[PDB]
């Protein structure tokens, strides 16, 4: 489960 | 000048600026620092299997639970309890004693005096940071890949079919050092098919395993961790010399020196039997153990009605609030027994945290 966050 | 150590392999939990729901699996759940995208951004592979990116500058999504797997060490120091030399990982220096230091295991394991305030010295280059006493600070349980955890192969798996195939399960029996220079960085697994082996859980930022059932990995003082970017209170030797004919010593029992056990047995051999969250039962001399605690979940207790004493008791443990006044003399239920032996008691509908001496069993 690869998640990619952005901020 | 001081600079950030891009410590790949650091064992981390969520930080103060966390806003990513339950990606980590909840507060206290542990993950591995895989790599750094930049000095601002870091990628973590949580024990539950989810890999994600996080902030480590300005905002801090992560706290460091154990840096020892990175191999960072403080040459010229020694933990005065477990005699680890050099101290590997975070250095903890008692501010109130002359020349006294603990390693992370011993510090979070409530060694030395809990009312003595420590300096945190995260890296050799760090300036020492004075902390609140452990006794007045919040303690929570680590969860993830620890002894007893049910696991499958992780992303960095490179060990062919030792697990009997992808998705096949096994049990973590023990956390070990992958190498002498990288402690607490491996997990020994007994697979469901009878196969068994050691795997990377932090070493060089590698994640060879994934939790399907996380296990408890002991308690830590959350707010004392730096941002990224049945009990035994005697010396190992005093414990060893006391076990001469009351259980004896095997190194596999080292956990006992920093873990709360549940007294589930007494025995005919003039001795005691204790189980631990590892799943391990072990036998002991009476003098080696101290109670902690004398309550169980479900126990009905009456709150102390001496205000002076309950104020003393609650302040001493950093849990006093005037709002607690109506609870004096009231009967309530022990909901949970925290790792610092304080009690979550349900009373007047609400729940409060009590010094165990501030209540009496009904
Ligand atoms: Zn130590
Ligand atoms: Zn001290």
């Amino acid at each position: 489960n690869i998640i990619k966050n952005t901020w | 000048s001081r600079v950030m150590v891009e410590g790949v392999g650091a064992r981390v939990v969520r930080g103060p600026d966390w806003k990513w729901g339950k990606q980590d699996g909840g507060e206290g759940h542990v993950g591995t620092v895989r790599s750094f995208e930049s000095p601002e951004e870091v990628v973590v592979v949580w024990d539950n299997g989810t890999a994600a990116n996080y902030r480590c500058s300005g905002a801090y999504d992560l706290r460091i639970l154990d840096s020892a797997p990175t191999g960072i060490k403080h040459d010229g120091t020694m933990c005065d309890t477990c005699r680890q030399q050099p101290i590997i990982g975070i250095r903890w220096k008692c501010a109130e004693c002359t020349n006294y230091d603990l390693c992370t295991v011993c510090y979070h394991g409530d060694k030395h005096h809990l009312r003595h305030r420590f300096y945190r010295i995260t890296t050799p280059g760090s300036e020492r940071v004075l902390l609140e006493s452990r006794r007045k600070s919040k303690k929570i349980t680590a969860r993830g890949i620890f002894a007893g955890a049910r696991v499958v192969r992780g992303v960095d798996w490179q060990w062919e079919d030792q697990d009997g195939g992808n998705g096949r399960r096994g049990k973590v029996t023990e956390i070990q050092d992958w190498s002498a220079s990288s402690p607490h960085s491996a997990a020994y697994v007994l697979w469901d098919n009878g196969a068994k082996n050691l795997y990377r859980v932090g070493f060089e930022g590698m994640s060879d395993l994934k939790c399907v059932q996380d296990a408890k990995g002991g308690s830590f003082y959350r707010d004392h961790c730096p941002v990224l970017g049945v009990n035994i209170d005697l010396d190992l030797e005093i414990v060893q010399s006391l076990q001469h004919g009351h259980g004896g010593w095997t190194d596999g029992m080292f956990e006992t020196l920093t873990t709360t056990g549940t007294v589930c047995g007494i025995d005919e051999d003039h001795d005691i039997v204790v189980q631990y969250p590892s799943g391990n039962r072990w036998t002991f001399n009476p003098a080696v153990l101290t109670k902690a605690s004398q309550f169980q979940v479900g126990d009905l207790v009456q709150v102390c009605y001496d205000l002076e004493r309950i104020k003393l008791l609650q302040r001493g443990h950093g849990e006093w609030a005037e709002a607690m006044l109506p609870t004096l003399g009231k009967v309530g239920r022990v909901q949970q027994i925290y790792s610092d032996s304080d009690l979550k008691v349900e009373v007047c509908g609400t729940s409060w945290t009590y010094n165990p001496a501030a209540v009496s069993k009904v």
